[PDB]
RNA sequence: GCUGGCGACCAUAGCAAGAGUGAACCACCUGAUCCCUUCCCGAACUCAGAAGUGAAACCUCUUAGCGCUGAUGGUAGUGUGGGAUUACCCAUGUGAGAGUAAGUCAUCGCCAGCU
RNA sequence: AGUAACGGAGGAGUACGAAGGUGCGCUCAGCGUGGUCGGAAAUCACGCGUAGAGUAUAAAGGCAAAAGCGCGCUUAACUGC
RNA sequence: CGAAAGCUAUUUAGGUAGCGCCUCGGACGAAUACCAUAGGGGGUAGAGCACUGUUUCGGCUAACCGAUGCAAACUCCGAAUACCUAUGAGUACUAUCCGGGAGACAGACUGCGGGUGCUAACGUCCGUAGUCAAGAGGAAAACAAUCCAGACCGCCAGCUAAGGCCCCAAAAUCAUAGUUAAGUGGGAAACGAUGUGGGAAGGCAAGUCGGCCUGCGCGGAAGAUGUAACGGGG
């Protein structure tokens, strides 16, 4: 008998919705532990980190900042 | 017998064992070199014989360079168990072998000798291998 | 416009399934049919796909 | 620069929120010898209106107190109204906001300016 | 003094199957580049470059390469040898 | 031609090394009575100023030494079809990382002031 | 995205009225050089400082508008949704 | 017309239930799929040593520096594919939705990517594709799961696939150029050797010497009813 047997569930993180795409407001986008990805305009980020659009649009991801950030941003 | 002073894990994937090695292939530490040209694994113990019938035979004169080190652990289950109940347990330690790997260099001493040496050494050696000298590009 | 000459020559049976829905997007059923297709990048994409079972003119 | 880089550092967290709110700034600056204040877009590279202590008006008299704050305060109350800006957050940029910061900013409220 | 005769290497001759094709022939490809002309790829004789290799002098001096009716005044940059077999898979010249 | 502020852009923009700027501006500066500060301290923050100094700092120049960028070619890997089974090969498509030549001592915008 | 094994490694069955909210402020860890015991390693001063500190707690992903560290006032640790 | 041997739960594991997969009816009809183009996010293969570990040599008074390796639980990097969305051509009763009826929840093998095992097993456990299951025909002697191919019925018609063409047994004792002498072909390793063919060099001068790289062969090679490791003749 060894001492190896758990693991946890699922969690099913991920980007949920990918550049070009068409959202509503309320739609998620990313779900993620940290924030490897940060809110851009028309973006909020939830309580766990989650990155939702807060208007209609499209979504578009880029590299910005003097830091690198990978942002999601909503086009109006 | 080489042995890594500590470790991370205890025990390591299988995994496989595939391509060319195009890192440790080119002579760097010696004039002389031996070189394997076959793929394979080389146990603790294989290392400690070859360089053991090298270093007796060119007679302290000239450096050895070890240039493979045994650093993946190999389990084995013991005799007359079944086939669950985890992992078996850390015997010997191995080097994987690319084709092109340098195992052994030879500095300061003459060609003969340490060919002398290297073909005593080569059939200690699971893998077919090949003398090989420092070139300049 | 530009139209080609398409024949299949393998089976389509044991293939993969994407490879069986480019034979039936371009129009062809059975071994040794031949269809005529216009030549366009749409096209020359699904016969790229089965270049291995199919004769083209 | 000891000093402007942690004013700078404590400018930052107000600026980036009110990038967030997408609203026009009022940004003022602060020198030992002059006051200046910026009305500036929502996207953070026009100047819709400004003002300071070298106006022809402030300049030949005294300039780096409450006074000519209060005196900036006003012309860039005008100037921001002439311009069709009412709606504005203000940016003490790091300054606190006690002091001649404050009279730009009361000068500023009964000029016209709502924040 | 050393001369290698090459062979001009246009595109449909480069790539990964055109080289081993190439290298399957007996074959050497190189480049060559520096100065301020573009880079011209070609191809060598095997046996010519391997002999060539074996001395010192070809390494610290200027070689020429002839494309056909064109010379080229090179000095060696780069070998590129097979891991296993020792045999040149590629060299580069610095024009000089 | 110079400063100031706010941005775009995030090293081809940086480090390191030299060099220069005081009309104005900016910085250092003088003192704290007053408003404000200090788990002690006018250091910082704040206020009242203008006797000095560009010393420091900022800013601006110059320099590939290091960083950073970076081909071409080749190599590794790989989708599909085929052939072999120790991990390869062939046809076709794709194609790095590393390294090499080389390039870099930024480019741009709105506003104000001084020459 | 998901994905099994008597596969390889570790944690939980809590804590906290502040360790929550907010406004304001702050920036480590390590090095060198000096200084009463005091000393490699306490506190003080000065120079660097590449994120290597910290995070109630395991690991991962985060963390400069710091999400890390302080002070004032507080109850949004609200009700209907 | 036509599955499944899956997932979730279960005193559950050879039972059952919801979903997945089948069929029938109705509604609605390109909403769907294939491919092209466009737009996306990856952290795998490979690589690398910038972090965490580990590792060899050398310098320096242990840290650092130069050189040098390695990693499922390392990452300064980073594909192909796959996946998501939009637009478009052509080709396909596609896709959804509402009801009736189910069966199934023991799977197997082959390839590819893995864990485990001895980089054992017709082993075991996953992912992915095909086949069988539920699929006949031709080839592989015989031979579910390999290769070619998807049987509506009939025919003393023709063309082909895989695989073949001396005879058993349908079709070349076909053609051209080479290699092998071992019946190798038609079972096997480290290693051993003036076998024999080819290639690029080299040394010494009636040519000779010994080094490589390769094609095909040789030894290494011992089992129990009877040749018996080309299906046979040959
Ligand atoms: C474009 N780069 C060259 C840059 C420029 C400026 N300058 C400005 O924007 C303002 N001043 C200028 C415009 C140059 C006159 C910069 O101010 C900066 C930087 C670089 C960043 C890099 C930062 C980085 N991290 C935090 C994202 C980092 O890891 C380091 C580091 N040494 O490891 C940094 O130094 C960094 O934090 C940093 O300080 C940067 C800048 O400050
Ligand atoms: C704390 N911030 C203000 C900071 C400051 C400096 N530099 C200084 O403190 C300057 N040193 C002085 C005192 C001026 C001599 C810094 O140098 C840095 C950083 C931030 C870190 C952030 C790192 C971060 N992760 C690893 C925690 C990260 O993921 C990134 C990134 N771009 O994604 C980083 O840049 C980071 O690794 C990093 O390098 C930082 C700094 O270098
Ligand atoms: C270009 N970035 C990525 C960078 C890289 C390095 N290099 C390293 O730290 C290398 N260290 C290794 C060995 C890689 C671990 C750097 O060392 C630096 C920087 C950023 C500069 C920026 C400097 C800047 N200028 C205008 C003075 C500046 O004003 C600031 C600022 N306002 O924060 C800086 O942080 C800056 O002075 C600075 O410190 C930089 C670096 O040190
Ligand atoms: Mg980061
Ligand atoms: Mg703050
Ligand atoms: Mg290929
Ligand atoms: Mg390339
Ligand atoms: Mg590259
Ligand atoms: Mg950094
Ligand atoms: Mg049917
Ligand atoms: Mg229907
Ligand atoms: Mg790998
Ligand atoms: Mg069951
Ligand atoms: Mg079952
Ligand atoms: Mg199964
Ligand atoms: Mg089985
Ligand atoms: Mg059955
Ligand atoms: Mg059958
Ligand atoms: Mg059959
Ligand atoms: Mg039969
Ligand atoms: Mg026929
Ligand atoms: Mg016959
Ligand atoms: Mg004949």
């Amino acid at each position: 008998s060894t001492k190896n047997g758990r693991d946890s569930n699922p969690k099913m993180l991920g980007v949920k919705v990918y550049g070009g795409q068409t959202v509503t407001a309320g739609n998620i986008i990313v779900r993620q532990r940290g924030t490897e990805f940060h809110a851009g305009a028309n973006v909020g980020m939830g309580r766990d980190h989650t990155l939702f659009a807060t208007a209609d649009g499209v979504v578009k991801f880029e590299v910005k900042g003097q830091f690198g950030r990978r942002y999601v941003k909503v086009e109006t | 017998m080489l042995q890594p002073k500590r470790t991370k894990f205890r025990k390591v994937h299988k995994g496989r064992n595939t391509g060319l090695a195009h890192r440790g292939s080119t002579v760097s530490f010696g004039s002389i070199a031996i070189k394997a040209t076959e793929r394979g694994r080389m146990t603790a113990r294989q290392i400690e014989a070859a360089r053991r019938t090298i270093s007796r035979r060119i007679k302290r004169g000239g450096k050895i360079f070890i240039r493979v080190f045994p650093d993946k652990p190999i389990t084995e289950k013991p005799l007359e168990v079944r086939m669950g109940n985890g992992k078996g347990n850390v015997e010997y330690w191995v080097c994987e072998i690319k084709p092109g790997k340098i195992l052994y260099e030879i500095e300061g001493v003459n060609e003969d000798l340490a060919r002398e040496a290297f073909a005593l050494a080569a059939a200690k050696l699971p893998f077919k291998t090949t003398i090989v000298t420092r070139t300049v590009m | 416009m530009k139209t080609i000459k398409v024949t299949q020559t393998k089976s389509s049976s044991h293939r993969l399934k994407n490879h069986k829905l480019c034979l039936q997007g371009l129009g062809l059923r059975r071994i040794g049919h031949t269809v005529e297709v216009q030549d366009t990048p749409s096209n020359r994409g699904m016969i790229n796909k089965v270049y291995y079972m199919v004769s083209v003119e | 620069n000891e000093k402007k880089q942690s004013r700078l550092r404590r400018a930052k967290s107000t600026r980036l929120h009110i990038r967030a709110l997408g609203a026009t700034r009022l940004c003022v600056n602060r020198t030992p010898r002059h006051i200046y204040a910026q009305v500036i877009s929502a996207d953070g590279g026009k100047v819709l209106a400004q003002a300071s202590t070298l106006d022809a008006s402030l300049r030949s008299g005294t300039t780096g107190n409450i006074e000519a704050a209060t005196k900036v305060g006003a012309l860039i109350a005008e100037r921001a109204k002439a311009a069709g800006v009412t709606k504005v957050a203000f940016d003490r940029s790091g300054f606190k906001y006690h002091g001649r910061i404050k009279a730009l900013a009361d000068a500023a409220r009964e000029g016209g300016l709502e924040f | 003094n050393f001369v290698l005769n090459a062979q001009a290497r246009a595109e449909d001759k480069q790539g990964k199957g055109a080289s081993r094709r190439l290298r399957r022939e007996s074959l050497v490809p190189a480049i060559i580049y520096g100065g301020n002309a573009e880079p011209v790829a070609v191809t060598l004789e095997l046996r010519e470059l391997v002999k060539a290799l074996e001395s010192n002098a070809f390494f610290e001096e200027v070689v020429e390469i002839k494309v056909g009716d064109k010379v080229e005044n090179v000095k060696i940059q780069a070998l590129q040898r097979h891991p296993a077999k020792n045999t040149p898979m590629h060299a580069d010249f610095k024009r000089a």
